[PDB]
């Protein structure tokens, strides 16, 4: 997932 | 408060598994559903909803579903709950960000090239045999397909979802260890504030909660989160902010743990921006990479809690090699950076501003300021930081292409595979390819790695493929993570997983  | 209080953020997108490509939505989705496999804290899969997953060849799969599983609306989990959800994710008409996870399946090309006059809405390779059995035929051997079956893209959905998917995304119904709370004072999901979950009493799988519920608090600022942790108003903080990295050990003692996590960070410059496409853009991306001092930033900004990138994946993954030939593009070299930037200027002289956008709610300010200043000083250009308040709004601008500058990005692994760090970001059609990078030669090399019969040969082919990424620098890899997680005196049994997240189901609260 694209990370914060 | 019986419930475990943990940090999170507002999901950029509705809570549909195939529509979720980010960690804010992902950490909620993974509490609400159970897939064919479940992952333990080190990322190893075990049969969960599946009774069996059989493939002798990594091409043909026979999947049987355990009987008696149901969603929290009472309806059963069947082979159709999986097949319908996977076809929904794969069909281009549905514009699901996780579409690329279905790409190995025969028939994907019929549904994925575009909506199309194709007339086909489902994948021929995905076939229901009976209520609790279906088969999957892949286009080619795919070494990671079994491992991937714990990932959210493959979660099952209840029948009602398909009659109104927008409604579902606002109020999801799953089959997993938790469910959205039936809050006593308002909705479970208070947008931009928090999400409240309670245990799902139907659930009897591998991740049974050891606590009475979870509250994901959507902090606007990680300093506030750290203060709440120290005061006991937050139970688990999975990201200690930069301002506390030299102090968390004295503040927290044995209530903080650190370790490598399969998470990376990149500087993304869309190929559609002025001066950043074609060969000109390639040279400029290589220059940016040479203009950033990763060891120095890792030491000073992050107090040693990031490790300089040596490839496009992450140090802790199987097969990772920090000494790949051509990785010198990731070394600081100001003279080289200036040479490359000038060679780009030979094509078209640079003009304007280089801005690095970032979500300020997750502690990126210090490093982005440092990177922008390094670029400014090495290359003599107007390089600046451009903060936006929330991850949700930032990702929305990246996804719809409104964003008009460079921006930070980074991948938290979904399962421990280098391929999984590359296919979603750098293949031509992937939903998480934020920059518009396309190189059919890279996609072909990665497909060759996926087709290898052993993990060893596959890793070798992955790194061969990364040579192309060293040449093209599709994004600039910065560093991978040493996660630091702290918890309050009211909780225990806190384990940090291989990808840096708390093992939420196993947290205990007295």
């Amino acid at each position: 997932v694209v990370v914060a | 408060p019986d419930v475990v209080l943990v940090n999170g953020g507002e999901p950029p997108n509705p809570l549909i598994p195939t529509g979720t490509n980010d960690s804010n939505g992902g950490r909620i989705i993974d509490r609400l559903f159970a897939g064919l496999m479940s992952y333990d804290a080190v990322g190893k899969p075990s049969l969960e909803v599946a009774q069996s997953i059989e493939s002798a060849d990594n091409v043909n799969y026979r999947i049987t579903v355990k009987p008696g599983w149901k969603f929290t609306d009472g309806s059963p989990v069947t082979a159709h709950s999986f097949v319908d959800a996977w076809n929904y994710g794969a069909l281009s008409t549905n514009a699901q960000l996780q579409q690329h996870f279905f790409s190995p399946i025969e028939g994907f090309d019929d549904v994925a090239g575009a909506p199309g006059d194709k007339s086909r809405t489902t994948m021929s390779g995905l076939r229901v045999v009976n209520d609790l059995e279906f088969t999957v035929r892949l286009k080619a051997p795919t070494i990671d397909f079994t491992l991937a079956l714990g990932h959210s893209s493959f979660y099952p959905l209840p029948d009602s979802a398909f009659r109104d998917m927008a409604a579902f995304g606002r109020n999801p119904i799953g089959n997993g260890p938790y469910k959205l709370a039936d809050g006593p004072a308002g909705p479970a999901w208070e947008h931009n504030v928090r999400i409240d979950l309670v245990p799902n009493p139907d659930y009897h799988g591998n991740r049974k909660p050891r606590n009475k519920g979870l509250r994901f608090e959507f902090y606007a600022n990680l300093d506030t989160a750290y203060a709440d942790l120290l005061s006991g108003n937050l139970d688990v903080l999975d990201t200690i902010p930069p301002s506390a990295l030299t102090v968390y050990q004295r503040d927290l003692g044995d209530h903080a743990t650190s370790g490598p996590a399969a998470i990376n960070q990149t500087l993304d410059t869309p190929l559609r921006l002025p001066h950043f496409g074609g060969e000109e853009g390639r040279l400029r991306r290589l220059a940016l990479s040479a203009a950033i001092n990763r060891p120095q930033i890792c030491q000073q900004i992050f107090a040693g809690t990031r490790s300089p990138a040596r490839d496009f994946t992450a140090r802790s993954l199987p097969g990772f090699d920090p000494n790949l030939p051509g990785n010198e593009v990731l070394d600081y070299d100001p003279q080289r950076a200036r040479r490359l930037w000038a060679q780009a200027d030979a094509i078209s002289p640079w003009s304007g501003r280089y801005a690095i956008a970032y979500n300020a709610d997750a502690g990126h300010r210090d490093w982005v300021d440092a990177v922008a200043n390094s670029i400014k000083n090495v290359l003599g250009i107007d390089a600046v930081a451009a903060p936006q308040p929330t991850f949700a709004g930032f990702r929305t601008q990246i996804t719809n292409r409104a964003i008009d500058s460079a921006f930070r990005a980074g991948w938290r692994g979904d399962y421990p595979s280098m391929i999984e760090f590359l296919a979603p970001l750098f293949t031509a059609g992937a939903g998480s390819n934020d920059v518009g990078y396309i190189n059919p030669e890279f996609d072909a090399a990665l497909a060759a790695a996926e087709a290898a019969p052993t993990l060893t040969e596959s890793h070798e082919l992955v790194n061969d493929a990364q040579r192309i990424l060293f040449h093209d620098m599709p994004v600039v890899p910065l560093w991978d993570y040493i996660s630091v997680v702290g918890w309050s005196s009211q909780v225990s049994n806190v384990t940090v997983t291989w990808n840096g997240l708390p093992d939420y189901e196993n947290i205990v609260k007295a």
